[PDB]
RNA sequence: GCUGCAUGGCUGUCGUCAGCUCGUGUUGUGAAAUGUUGGGUUAAGUCCCGCAACGAGCGCAACCCUUAUCCUUUGUUGCCA
RNA sequence: AAGGCGGCCCCCUGGACGAAGACUGACGCUCAGGUGCGAAAGCGUGGGGAGCAAACAGGAUUAGAUACCCUGGUAGUCCACGCCGUAAACGAUGUCGACUUGGAGGUUGUGCCCUUGAGGCGUGGCUUCCGGAGCUAACGCGUUAAGUCGACCGCCUGGGGAGUACGGCCGCAAGGUUAAAACUCAAAUGAAUUGACGGGGGCCCGCACAAGCGGUGGAGCAUGUGGUUUAAUUCGAUGCAA
């Protein structure tokens, strides 16, 4: 049924600067969906996992809900 | 109850007037196995209404009826081990049946000359709303307004 | 876990959606499990368990499947 | 005493005992009350009418300072930090938001041992 | 007179609960297993379907007693259209 | 390689696998002694110490409770540098090589096909599950073998005594390693079968609960029992099942 979003358009890295592709793979409590639900391949979640711990810590996007 | 479900249970209906409903207030009256003065008394008490509200006496008494009929009831349940007092809807088979009930001690506690007397005076007053048929209807409505809090308590 | 509550909301709904946010942050769930210590042989146990359970589910349900009664 | 119409309302509903108190947007305590100190001992403190209990003897505290509007911020695993918000509710405050406040540790710290009961 | 903790006979109990087995076949090196499990159903191991099981027995049920309806036979000590 | 390794980033660094070639030319496998690595706890010196927590203290529980539960709490857990060399250090399964029917996954490469595409056909590495032949006492293993075979190494020889004593070696210590005998019993043991039991579980039924009515426990009396009393207060029946 689900197929991954990465796998139709080529990439060779996750990018961290991205918002887009970002913000959906973040739930509203701001932590990160699994490859379970969100349908992803393994070759991204793991680069998608490090680009969302990037992007936090640089605070374009959240550790939790409040901050 | 636990293997074959079973429905209600048929009453011959009111021989005087044709009523089912009658029938099961005389006999949920009755005590001790006595339905002998159980049907006298239900006669005079529909009759001394008969005199004082309209001569179809059929509509004072389903009057008397309705305006104490409940149609939300207060059931004592435990789930995770606190006491959970779940208001549901009654099926009206239930409803006519606890509401009869409750008029049956509400006369009982009336006290006055004799036993029919007692009961014309109850069903007279529910008539008018204000007897203590009603008074426990808004008695079960508060509480019933006061589980609204447990209304969404587990079994819901 | 945040709701605000909108236009044409009433107290049943807004209760609902704040019960519904919990279970979908989980939030009971990790407290739950923080409340007691737990080795780190028994997170692998238990999640051993757990996989083999479900993988035995998951089997089990293409041979009840597969199989035919009466 | 002195009269500001907003505060938030926080509750922290332990595994033993529920506590509500209602403060001001800063932080300044208005009022408070427990499952202790509505009456009950044991595990009639645990049991959510405790806490539903406590949210009227809340409420009624700050009832003095003119407050309608209101937040509440939901603290803890214990039973009865369901029953205290329409417990709330129904005793006449507009509720403006609802907020989970839990600590959730990003696994810092050792919990205690597990208890062999 | 003692020992029901030596016994026979008799009785209570779970409980009228629905179970307890055997023959042949098959499986297992073997003790044994299967039958008797499973999907339903029933008051029930009651019945059905599936099923390496096919049948069978003791129990369930039936046959015995009473009550509920009618027909025929005899009419006093019972009955009177 | 095992022990093990989990925020993100940078510096130094090891191995593995895939594609197409080039090159060396048996340079290989295994390995007694030897060497190196080796969880946690522990030991030495100097730091650090939030949380947790041996010991210890108090409070409960209990016939007792040096425990389980609660409130506290030092060592230790953390860092640096040494020592220790032990684990259910387990896949309870030595390393290396070859051969032997299959199926579904995961994970990482890689060649192709109208590459049309959010489509399939091949090829490798690693990795879970099921299962065939075969093997196994059985459970089971089953191309990642416990199958069919070869090379070498380690180990075993009834249950206790005992992985203990003594001797050697290592260690600051705790101890580790190598490793007996007298004496004693006729067993100890593995897997599986039927029952029985579980302060194991799932489903189904019964006035078992629920929904109701009427009661008992309160009063008086009748009656039986216990107790007590007496010369005797005859004897039996003590959970439901007196
Ligand atoms: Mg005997
Ligand atoms: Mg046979
Ligand atoms: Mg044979
Ligand atoms: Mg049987
Ligand atoms: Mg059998
Ligand atoms: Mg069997
Ligand atoms: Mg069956
Ligand atoms: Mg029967
Ligand atoms: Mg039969
Ligand atoms: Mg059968
Ligand atoms: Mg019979
Ligand atoms: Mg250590
Ligand atoms: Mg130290
Ligand atoms: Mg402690
Ligand atoms: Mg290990
Ligand atoms: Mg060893
Ligand atoms: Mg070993
Ligand atoms: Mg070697
Ligand atoms: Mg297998
Ligand atoms: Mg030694
Ligand atoms: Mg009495």
């Amino acid at each position: 049924r689900k197929f991954c979003r990465f796998t139709a358009e080529g990439v060779q890295e996750i990018d961290y600067k991205d918002i887009a592709t970002l913000k959906n793979y973040i739930t509203e409590s701001g932590k990160i969906v699994p490859s379970r639900i969100t349908g992803t391949r393994a070759k991204y979640q793991r680069q998608l996992a490090r680009a969302i711990k990037r992007a936090r810590y640089l605070s374009l996007l959240p550790y939790t809900d409040r901050h | 109850p636990r293997r074959r479900v079973i429905g209600q249970r048929k009453i011959l209906p009111d021989p005087k007037f044709g009523s089912e409903l009658l029938a099961k207030f005389v006999n949920i009256l009755m005590v001790d196995g006595k339905k002998s003065t159980a049907e006298s008394i239900v006669y005079s008490a529909l009759e001394t209404l008969a005199q004082r509200s309209g001569k179809s006496e059929l509509e004072a008494f389903e009057v008397a009826l309705e305006n104490v009929r409940p149609t939300v009831e207060v059931k004592s349940r435990r789930v995770g081990g606190s006491t959970y007092q779940v208001p549901v809807e009654v099926r009206p088979v239930r409803r006519n049946a606890l509401a009869m009930r409750w008029i049956v001690e509400a006369a009982r506690k009336r006290g006055d000359k004799s036993m029919a007397l007692r009961l014309a005076n109850e069903l007279s007053d529910a008539a008018e709303n204000k007897g203590t048929a009603v008074k426990k209807r808004e008695d079960v409505h508060r509480m019933a307004e006061a589980n609204k809090a447990f209304a969404h308590y587990r079994w819901l | 876990p945040v709701i605000k509550v909108r236009e044409n909301e009433p107290f049943d709904v807004a209760l609902r959606r704040f019960k519904r946010s919990c279970e979908k942050a989980g939030v009971l769930a990790e407290v739950r499990r923080r409340e007691f210590y737990e080795k780190p042989t028994t997170e692998r146990k238990r999640a051993k368990a757990s996989a083999v359970k479900r993988h035995a589910k998951k089997l089990a349900r293409e041979n009840a499947r597969r199989t035919r009664l009466y | 005493r002195k009269q500001v119409s907003d505060g938030v309302a926080h509750i922290h509903a332990s595994f033993n005992n529920t506590i509500v108190t209602i403060t001001d947007r800063q932080g300044n305590a208005l009022g408070w009350a427990t499952a202790g100190g509505s009456g009950f001992r044991g595990s009639r403190k645990s049991t959510p009418f405790a806490a539903q209990v406590a949210a009227e003897r809340c409420a009624d505290a700050v009832k003095e300072y003119g407050i309608k509007n209101l937040e509440v911020m939901v603290k803890g695993p214990g039973p009865g930090r369901e029953s205290t918000i329409r417990a709330l509710n129904a005793a006449g405050f507009r509720i403006t938001n609802i907020t989970d406040v839990t600590p959730i540790p990003h696994n810092g710290c050792r919990p205690p041992k597990k208890r062999r009961v």
